[PDB]
């Protein structure tokens, strides 16, 4: 009898950690399932913004076209003005 | 059963443990 | 009554590996919100990073206007002197 009140007690631990490992692993799959909707919101989010990385490139070079051809002009005037001076 | 080591902790746990009394982990995980 | 502490002996080896077993899931799951934990961070700073992009493109193509102006403006002056 001592070999099956051993046994009893051990099967009601066992049991009750098998409810406390389930409440454990709830939680877990709650937060599995909130990062992986973040995760997916995010990727898309980032991917409908990736065209910026291009167009800010583009723009850029652009810019510094427009600003070299700006400063050609500038220093004609100038240039024109002091070879007038 | 007898006393039974604990595989991840190496702790050794009293025979009527089912779960590592330090890392709380299952006698056959 | 020793066929009968086999039976409950067996029951409880039974719910030794249901619990191992479960253990078991809870690791792969760690591992999953590991994983996802910083997949979402590099995800956020990407986002992050295609919108400083976006504003820097907006600006560039604020500047570019500008600039253009200007261009136009000294053209003038250069055209109104060499006239
Ligand atoms: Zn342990």
């Amino acid at each position: 009898r001592a070999v099956l009140k051993e046994l009893s007690e051990k099967l009601e631990l066992a049991e009750k950690a098998l409810a406390s490992k389930q409440l454990q692993m709830d939680e877990m799959k709650q937060t599995i399932a909130k990062q992986e909707e973040d995760l997916e919101t995010m990727t898309i989010l980032r991917a409908q913004m990736e065209v910026y990385s291009e167009d800010f490139h583009a723009e850029r070079a652009a810019r510094e076209k427009i600003h070299e051809e700006k400063e050609q002009l500038a220093l004609q005037l100038a240039v024109l003005l002091k070879e007038n001076d | 059963r007898g006393r039974w080591a604990c595989q991840s902790c190496t702790f050794e746990n009293e025979a009527a443990a089912v779960l590592c009394s330090i890392c709380e982990r299952p006698r056959l995980a």
